[PDB]
């Protein structure tokens, strides 16, 4: 043995594994994997859970009456707010599962886990001699989820508040955000749609041109795909050819003729979108909203003329109005 | 029964999953 | 060789199995309407057009 | 010949004047809330 | 009807080199599409017609 | 017989095919004018 | 990489351009003013001035209800002093 | 549940079906000499 | 009342000190 | 002949491209515009909305919009000398007739233009995937602006061109039709999500696994613009998602036409799920769920939370949103929570 | 809604059926 | 090159050109509307 | 306070950006592949495939 | 409309496509027709849902 | 459940050791060229 | 090939393939009839949308019995 | 008979099968509940 | 009538599953080449 | 790694086809009865 940690280190740092374990996959591996048997047995199998706190425990289980589309992991109690509430915190499991126990667990698991899968994406790529920045446009995602898992409810005072592991509890966490904060009406969240938009976009814009512009290789009637092959020194494709057709499209000095400019502009827009996006309810986690232009424009005698967005504001109080049915003993709601 | 189908589903992804990643083609270089 | 979205492009220039082809979906518009029909007459409740 | 980075320093800059001037009627003018 | 036109798509399918598709200039397949168009075209008509 | 909405009609069928006119008038015209080879 | 058009950077820099622009630019901007500051546009395009919204007591919308006699029943709306 | 009855079955053929002619063609692929 | 006054002159100010060295032509 | 001296004119390669094409997109393109730029500054939305929606009024950015005409037009087409309008032009505008007026003329212009790609691609030799690509906004244009209000009362329940008239579109869609419940409209947001990851990870991984062509650290200036060797590294791009992630292409063709794929693929289904709404053949409710809902008064789910969501919208959304209904709901019957 | 994609599919495919598999050479562009 | 002045290009620009700075003098005029 | 509290957390955000980005390049920089792979000696295909 | 569709076959059975068009509408191949065909499937089936 | 603690505890010292003691070994030798 | 009874019969209908009429043929006739059938379209459409409007025509569930 | 020349063989690579299997799942995990209903 | 739910699907699976066994595997033989 | 040299191909006549889904079919005419019970 050339000494066993010496070899330790080495097998980690190991650039021939099937699977890349760095340093940061020592913390990401048992981290995600805890996150993810704890979430797939809780989206199955847990108990209700009372998430506002006010002794009224919602079900989000396939075994407890939901569906893929209904169910989900529901959020801590509002009783524990802020509070760490590991397993051995609680008297039992039984009550583990009635305050939301599961979801922080998963929560911190996962953000922990997905922090390092972002390390872990630098770390391979210094291995292998390949530019960082990777890792990079993965922080846009990841600073997402850390806005929605952790930011908000820090923000609000609670992990309650954070958004549940569901399909249909996403969208609750939207409507009431849109209540509470107006979000449509917020710059932040309008880069992130251009970018989300854009993204789809130029995702197909390139996509579309690189194919349309292939150089033949391939019969009548054979898969155009074949006519490339792994590791090649050529190119597949005549960028020349694609940009004098984009060109025509727009007008010429309005096309890319620089793959390296294209592919840039191709990962730098819809990460800086949704950079933005994740910014915004990381801004309005602590309730710096969209624009308010209610009652705006109002005419000689001072009635108040409505626009659009008293129309939004309308659908907006019914949001409010009617969410958290029993959560609400006060007028005001800062919470 | 429905709970049954879910996880069946499920399963099922996971199980490709492993597959896709351990039992995919060789990507080979040049002569291919 | 053909991909499999491709399989009917195996009758582009071939008019006897295009007409074959043609011939069996024909067949089986035809024979859906005639099944669908006795599906809905063993159903179809004529006690009350009201 | 007028040097490029004078017309658009220039034009810039009206751009900021006419556009500043659209942010102050957001405070004055029926746009406003009083 | 259906069991019938079966029927039929099978006789087609095995008896498909007829000679009605060959074009007798090239001797290779060939269909003359703007004729046919005039040939359904006016069953068609005749058809809707008696309607 | 021929109401308002059918002169209207009218109105409208002929105010657009002389923008087709003009239109295609101008292009015909400017067309001939210069593309030698 | 060229075609006939003469390159934008050579007339935006050209002095004969500003000569004709420091008149035309301007002009255009102060038309579009006094389309406003004189009140024709209000009437190109029937919208509302600040004191044309309702009648005095009145606190109802002139919501048109019918398409074939919408501009008459819209004309009407004005005669309430709207 | 108060669920639909042919759910299952429509869910089980949605499956089968598809997922089954897709294998068909790649055994039938995977076993063509050279 | 119209502190634009001010603005313009320390807005031209910027441009200035590199517009005199376009014509002092040195070390840009 | 002078077709073929009227086609060498068109055709002639200029700054700004026109074709055959241009003879139909660029008078739609500049009209709906025009249209839409001259209602946003101009024109108002009181006599059919009971909105303020425009610059002149004091309407912003965001809250200026060209509404849709009242819900007595109907589906008319609302022509400009048609039966409502008689010829006269500021009635035409008072009753929305710039909204059909941007909307069948924008129609005509998506068409021109899809032409456009057509036509340019086989003059300069290049396969149409880039026409086929840009079915997927025609579709979503088709379906909302067009095939949606044509199965619901009229143009009015149409979306209103304009920012906010858009949010408030996204807020009824939600109100009434739940439609972030419908497997169409989900397949939508994960192409466009999806679509969004692809254009990112792509981007990144290729500026990532560069080649060095040049000796400068902007690495811009180092690429050839005459194809020859890649610029990039697949074989390390394979090899890095391989061990990351797993999976990873190795297939350029593939990977690119897959970029294609999911977006176009995505926006196609969710046109798909709005034409069921204009019918109102939305996916609302989970039936199983709410006969348990109904017996079992202590069943809750983050679905049922969402119905109760939907009832506020359209309880307090209604009277302000639908002027033709002339609702009035009073205070009692508004459905409300506690203290709120 | 459906049958529209078929028709620009196939229309692209009867029009393109010369570039179809691919393109080839040459470097003309921006020149009459 | 002797290059020529009113062209395609040229009534494309103008079409846009014009009436942009024709709204711009509009709105900015209506910033000062009031009641 | 919300005023200092959010313009703060975009402040501090993008500086881990800006963190990551000035880190993985300084790594390269030093190690000396900031500017691209080697066409040469390309790293990866002197590893053994895992396929 | 069926004497006009039997008018107009017949015409289409007679008079040959003008070599301008045949080169155009890539006539005399198959999968032209289809292209053809389907635009005028989808405008019925947009009329039939609309009536 | 007191017992637990203890363990998770042990648990997750082993993985953060295993993690700073793992980049302190130096790091940046690990590789392709310069180190 | 493979001639039969009814091929021979109709081997006359299917043998003029390629044959085409020299230059733009009956192209502009059929130009004519295009734009006649574009306008009948609009008509028949503008009726459905009640924007053409005509005095014996009723287009409603009325006019029936 | 003769042997008809107008047929090629038929192709589906692995991936492709991965491909399509992940396709066919997760719209089953995504329909399933609605077929339920 | 009132017969078995699960009576449906089981009679599918039973054909399918089985039947598809051999069509992948008639399918793969037929395509092999000589 | 080295291609394991005990795999032999698998092999599925036309008739085998048939005398199987015949078998598969009549099975399930048979015992659907008494699935359905
Ligand atoms: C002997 C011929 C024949 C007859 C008399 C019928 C009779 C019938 N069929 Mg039927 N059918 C037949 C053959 C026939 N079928 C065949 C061969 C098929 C297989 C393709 C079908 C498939 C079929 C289905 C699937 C259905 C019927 C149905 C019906 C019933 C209602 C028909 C209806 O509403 O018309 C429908 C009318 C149309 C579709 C009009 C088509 C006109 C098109 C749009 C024009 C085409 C373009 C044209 C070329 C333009 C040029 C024309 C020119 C004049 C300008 C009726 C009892 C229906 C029923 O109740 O089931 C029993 C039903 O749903 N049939
Ligand atoms: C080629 C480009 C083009 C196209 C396709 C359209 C298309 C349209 N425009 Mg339009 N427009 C254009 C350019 C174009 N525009 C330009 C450049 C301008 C600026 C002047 C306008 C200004 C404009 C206005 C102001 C309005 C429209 C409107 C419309 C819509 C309805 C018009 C209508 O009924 O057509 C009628 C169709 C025709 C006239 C075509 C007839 C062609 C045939 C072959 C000629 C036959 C004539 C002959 C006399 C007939 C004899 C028959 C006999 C029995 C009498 C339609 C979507 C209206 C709208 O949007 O309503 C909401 C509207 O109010 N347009
Ligand atoms: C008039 C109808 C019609 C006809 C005759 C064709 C004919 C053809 N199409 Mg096509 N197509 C159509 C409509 C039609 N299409 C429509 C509406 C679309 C838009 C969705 C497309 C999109 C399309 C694409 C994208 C492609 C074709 C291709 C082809 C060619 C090969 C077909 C093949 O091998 O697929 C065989 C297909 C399969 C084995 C899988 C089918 C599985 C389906 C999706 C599941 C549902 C089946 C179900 C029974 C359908 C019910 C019918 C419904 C209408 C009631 C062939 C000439 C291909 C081509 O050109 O090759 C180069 C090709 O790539 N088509
Ligand atoms: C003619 C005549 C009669 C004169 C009148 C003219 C007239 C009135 C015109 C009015 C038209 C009008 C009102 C407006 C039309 C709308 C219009 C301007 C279109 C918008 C175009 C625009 C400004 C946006 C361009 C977007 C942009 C930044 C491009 C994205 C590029 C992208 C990422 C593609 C990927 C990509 C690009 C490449 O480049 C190559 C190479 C490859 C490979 C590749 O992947
Ligand atoms: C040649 C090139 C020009 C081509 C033009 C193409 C169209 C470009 C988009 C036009 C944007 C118009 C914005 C405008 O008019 O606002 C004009 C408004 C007018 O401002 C309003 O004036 C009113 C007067 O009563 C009220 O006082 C309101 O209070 C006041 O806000 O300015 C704004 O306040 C918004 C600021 C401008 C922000 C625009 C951002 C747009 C970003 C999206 C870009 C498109 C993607
Ligand atoms: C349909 C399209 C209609 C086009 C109508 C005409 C548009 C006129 C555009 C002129 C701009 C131009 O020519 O390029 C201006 C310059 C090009 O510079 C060019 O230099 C050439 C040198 O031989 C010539 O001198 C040209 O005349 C000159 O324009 O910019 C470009 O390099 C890239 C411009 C790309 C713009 C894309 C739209 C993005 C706009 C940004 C707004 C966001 C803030
Ligand atoms: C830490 C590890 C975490 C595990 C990650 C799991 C990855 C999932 C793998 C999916 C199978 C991949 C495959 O089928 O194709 C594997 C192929 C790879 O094979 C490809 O073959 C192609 C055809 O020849 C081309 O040749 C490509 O070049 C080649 O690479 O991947 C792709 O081409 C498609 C890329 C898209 C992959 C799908 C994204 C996975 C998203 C999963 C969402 C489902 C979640 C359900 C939850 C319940
Ligand atoms: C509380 C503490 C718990 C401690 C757990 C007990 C120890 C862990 C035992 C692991 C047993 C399972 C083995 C798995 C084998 C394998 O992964 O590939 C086998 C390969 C082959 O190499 C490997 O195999 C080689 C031997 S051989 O080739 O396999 O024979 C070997 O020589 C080489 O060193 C090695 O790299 O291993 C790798 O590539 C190393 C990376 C392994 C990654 C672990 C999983 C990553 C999960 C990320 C999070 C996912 C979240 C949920 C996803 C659904
Ligand atoms: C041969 C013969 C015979 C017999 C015949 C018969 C018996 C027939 C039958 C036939 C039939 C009996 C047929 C049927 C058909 C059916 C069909 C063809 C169907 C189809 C369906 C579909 C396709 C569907 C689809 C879908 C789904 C699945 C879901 C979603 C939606 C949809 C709709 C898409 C006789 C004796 C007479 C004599 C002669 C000989
Ligand atoms: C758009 C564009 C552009 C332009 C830009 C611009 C337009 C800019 C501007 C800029 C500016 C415009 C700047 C300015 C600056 C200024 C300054 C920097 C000043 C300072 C001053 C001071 C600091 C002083 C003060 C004072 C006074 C004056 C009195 C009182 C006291 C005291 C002393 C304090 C360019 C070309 C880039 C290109 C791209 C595009
Ligand atoms: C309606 C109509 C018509 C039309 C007209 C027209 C066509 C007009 C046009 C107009 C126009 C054509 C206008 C324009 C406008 C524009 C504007 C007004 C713009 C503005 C802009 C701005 C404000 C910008 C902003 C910005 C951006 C966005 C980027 C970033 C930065 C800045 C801030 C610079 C006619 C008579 C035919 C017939 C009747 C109906
Ligand atoms: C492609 C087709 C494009 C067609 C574009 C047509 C644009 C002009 O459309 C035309 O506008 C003028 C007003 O300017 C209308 O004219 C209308 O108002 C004028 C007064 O202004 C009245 O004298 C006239 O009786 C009345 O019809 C026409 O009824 C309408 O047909
Ligand atoms: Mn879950 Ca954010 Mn509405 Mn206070 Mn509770
Ligand atoms: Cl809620
Ligand atoms: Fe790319």
């Amino acid at each position: 043995s050339a000494n066993l940690w010496e070899r330790f280190c080495n097998w980690v740092t190991s650039t021939d594994n099937r699977l890349y374990v760095g340093w940061f996959g020592v913390i990401m591996i048992p981290t995600l994997l805890a996150a993810t048997i704890c979430f797939v047995i809780a989206f199955i199998a847990a108990p209700p859970v009372d998430i506002d706190g006010i002794r009224e425990p919602v079900s989000g289980s396939l075994l407890y009456g939901n569906n893929i589309i209904t169910g989900a992991v529901v959020p801590s109690s509002n009783a524990i707010g802020l509070h760490f509430y590991p397993i051995w915190e609680a008297a039992s499991l039984d009550e583990w599962l009635y305050n939301g126990g599961p979801y922080q667990l998963i929560i911190f698991h996962f953000l922990l886990g997905a922090s390092c899968y972002m390390g872990r994406q630098w770390e391979l790529s210094y291995r292998l001699g390949m530019r960082p920045w990777i890792c990079v446009a993965y922080s846009a995602p990841l600073a997402s989820a850390f806005a929605v898992f952790l930011i908000y409810p820090i923000g609000q005072g609670s992990f309650s508040d954070g958004m549940p592991l569901g399909i249909s509890g996403t969208f609750n966490f939207m409507i009431v955000f849109q209540a509470e904060h107006n979000i449509l009406m917020h710059p932040f969240h309008q880069l992130g749609v251009a970018g989300v938009f854009g993204g789809a976009l130029f995702c197909a814009m390139h996509g579309s041109l690189v194919t349309s512009s292939l150089i033949r290789e391939t019969t009548e009637t054979e898969s155009a795909n074949y006519g490339y092959k792994f590791g090649q020194e050529e190119e597949t494709y005549n960028i020349v050819a694609a940009h004098g057709y984009f060109g025509r499209l727009i007008f010429q000095y309005a096309s890319f003729n620089n793959s390296r400019s294209l592919h840039f502009f191709l990962a730098a827009w819809p990460v800086v979108g949704v950079w933005f996006t994740a910014l915004g309810i990381s801004t309005m986690a602590f309730n710096l909203n969209g624009f308010n232009f209610n009652h705006s424009v109002i005419d000689a005698k001072g009635n108040v003329i409505n626009t659009w967005a008293d129309i939004i504001n309308r659908a907006n109080l019914g949001m409010e109005v009617m969410h958290e049915r029993n959560a609400h003993n006060f007028p005001l709601d800062l919470a | 029964m429905e709970t049954i189908t879910y996880v069946f589903i499920f399963a099922c992804i996971i199980a490709l999953f492993f597959f896709a990643i351990f039992f995919r083609e060789p990507p080979r270089i040049t002569k291919k | 060789g053909l991909p499999w979205y491709r399989v009917h492009t195996v009758l582009i220039n071939d008019p006897g199995r295009l007409i074959a082809a043609h011939l069996m979906h024909t067949a089986l518009v035809a024979g859906w309407a005639g099944s669908m029909a006795l599906y809905e007459l063993a159903t179809f409740d004529p006690s009350d057009p009201v | 010949r007028i040097p490029l980075w004078i017309v658009a320093t220039v034009a810039g800059m009206g751009v900021i004047v006419i556009v500043g001037l659209f942010f102050y009627g957001a405070y004055a003018g029926l746009g406003s809330s009083l | 009807l259906s069991g019938l036109l079966f029927l039929a798509a099978c006789w087609h399918w095995v008896y498909w080199d007829l000679e009605l598709f060959r074009d007798p200039r090239t001797g290779e397949p060939a269909l003359d599409l703007p004729k046919m168009f005039g040939i359904h075209l006016f069953l068609a008509g005749l058809l809707c017609f008696g309607f | 017989t021929i109401t308002p909405s059918l002169k209207g009609f009218f109105i409208g069928l002929l105010s657009g095919a002389v923008v087709l006119g003009l239109t295609f008038a101008v292009l015909i015209a400017i067309s001939q004018i210069d593309k030698v080879q | 990489g060229t075609t006939g058009e003469r390159p934008f950077s050579d007339i935006i820099t050209s002095v004969r351009y500003w000569v004709i622009h420091s008149i035309t630019i301007p002009a255009l901007f102060i038309a579009g003013w006094l389309f406003v500051s004189t009140g024709l546009a209000y009437d190109v395009f029937g919208t509302p001035r600040p004191d044309s919204y309702y009648a005095q007591e009145q606190r109802s919308i002139p919501l048109v209800t019918d398409r074939f006699e919408a501009k008459q029943q819209v004309e009407t709306f004005l005669e309430q002093l709207k | 549940m108060e669920v639909n009855q042919l759910g299952l079955i429509a869910t089980a053929l949605f499956v089968l079906v598809p997922s089954v002619f897709l294998i068909i063609l790649y055994v039938q692929t995977e076993s063509q000499q050279k | 009342i119209a502190q634009l006054t001010m603005i313009a002159m320390i807005g031209i100010a910027g441009p200035m000190i590199i517009f005199l060295l376009a014509v002092r032509r040195g070390n840009l | 002949g002078w077709f073929d001296i009227l086609d060498d004119w068109l055709k002639r390669d200029r700054f700004v491209f026109v074709g055959w094409s241009g003879i139909l997109l660029f008078p739609c393109a500049y009209l709906a515009l025009g249209g839409w730029l001259t209602g946003t500054t101009f024109v108002t939305s009181w006599y059919t909305h009971g909105l303020a929606s425009s610059y002149l009024e004091g309407c912003n950015f965001l809250t200026v919009a060209v509404s849709t005409p009242a819900n007595s037009m109907g589906h008319s087409l609302l022509l400009l000398w048609g039966p409502e309008a008689q010829g006269d032009f500021t009635r035409w505008c008072q009753l929305g007739g710039l909204w059909t007026f941007i909307a069948l003329h924008g129609a005509f212009g998506l068409i021109g233009f899809m032409l456009r790609q057509f036509e340019i691609a086989r003059l300069v030799g290049v396969r149409p995937y880039n026409a086929i690509a840009f079915s997927a906004p025609i579709a979503v244009f088709v379906s909302v602006f067009l095939i949606y209000p044509l199965g619901q009362s009229s143009w009015f329940f149409a979306p209103s061109f304009g920012v906010a008239a858009i949010f408030r579109f996204l807020l009824f869609f939600q109100g009434f039709h739940n439609w972030t419940l419908n497997p169409f409209h989900m397949m939508g947001v994960a192409g466009v999500l999806g679509g969004a990851l692809l254009c990112a990870i792509h981007g990144a991984t290729v500026e990532n696994t560069l080649f060095q062509d040049g000796e400068g650290a902007s690495t811009f200036r180092a690429f050839n613009p005459t194809q020859a060797e890649e610029t990039y590294s697949m074989v390390t791009a394979n090899r890095f998602w391989s061990q990351i992630f797993g999976i990873a292409f190795s297939n350029k063709r593939w990977l690119h036409f897959f970029m294609l794929f999911v977006p176009v693929t995505g926006l196609w289904m969710s046109a798909i799920g709005v034409v069921g709404l204009a019918l109102n053949l939305r996916s609302y409710d989970f039936i199983s769920q709410e006969i348990r809902a109904a017996e079992d008064p202590e069943f809750e789910t983050f679905y049922t939370k969402n119905l109760l969501l939907n009832e506020g919208i359209r309880a307090w959304m209604a009277p302000q949103d639908q002027p033709h209904e002339n609702f009035v709901f009073p205070e009692e019957v508004l459905p409300r929570g506690n203290a709120l | 809604l459906l049958f529209f994609f078929g028709h620009i599919w196939h229309g692209a495919r009867t029009l393109f059926r010369d570039v179809f598999s691919g393109i080839d050479p040459e470097l003309s562009p921006e020149q009459v | 090159v002797s290059y020529p002045i009113f062209t395609v290009r040229w009534v494309a620009v103008h079409t846009l050109a014009v009436p942009t700075i024709f709204f711009l003098g509009a709105i900015a005029a209506m910033q000062f509307i009031q009641r | 306070r919300s005023w200092l509290a959010t313009s703060h957390f975009v402040l501090a955000f993008f500086f881990l950006v800006g963190h990551l980005w000035h880190a993985g390049r300084a790594r390269a920089a030093a190690a000396g592949f900031e500017k691209g792979i080697d066409r040469e000696s390309e790293p990866v295909l002197s590893m053994p495939s895992l396929d | 409309a069926g004497i006009v569709g039997i008018i107009a076959g017949l015409f289409h059975i007679l008079v040959r496509p003008p070599q301008r068009l045949y080169k155009a509408l890539r006539m005399g191949n198959i999968e032209t027709v289809l292209s053809s065909s389907i635009a005028a499937v989808f405008f019925a089936a947009f009329v039939v849902a609309g009536t | 459940m007191e017992t637990l603690k203890i363990t998770v505890y042990i648990v997750v010292t082993f993985f953060v050791l295993l993690f700073v003691f793992g980049f302190l070994s130096g790091d940046p030798a690990r590789n392709p060229k310069r180190k | 090939a493979r001639r039969t009874w009814l091929g021979d019969i109709l081997r006359p209908l299917n043998s003029e393939y390629g044959k085409v009429a020299p230059g733009w043929g009956t192209t502009p006739l059929m130009a004519v009839f295009m734009g006649l059938f574009l306008v009948f379209l609009l008509i028949i459409l503008e009726i459905y949308n009640s924007t053409l409007i005509l005095d014996g025509v009723n287009v409603s569930w009325k006019a029936l019995g | 008979m003769e042997p008809n020349p107008n047929r090629q063989p038929v192709e589906l690579n692995r991936t492709s099968l991965y491909l399509g299997l992940l396709l066919i799942l997760v719209l089953a995990l995504l329909f399933s509940s609605y077929f339920f209903n």
